[PDB]
């Protein structure tokens, strides 16, 4: 989930936008 | 600001800025 993808590895806009409503 | 390690409040803030009026969900356990 987000912590694995954006905190413990480098985030991306592609990935952040999956968490927008 | 997206293309780096984003933890805790820094992650929340990035979600807030990117998602804007759509809002977002923050689920650190999943």
């Amino acid at each position: 989930g987000i912590v694995e993808q954006c905190c413990t590895s480098i985030c991306s806009l592609y990935q952040l936008e999956n968490y927008c409503n | 600001f997206v293309n780096q390690h984003l933890c805790g409040s820094h992650l929340v803030e990035a979600l807030y800025l990117v998602c804007g009026e759509r809002g977002f969900f923050y689920t650190p356990k999943t």
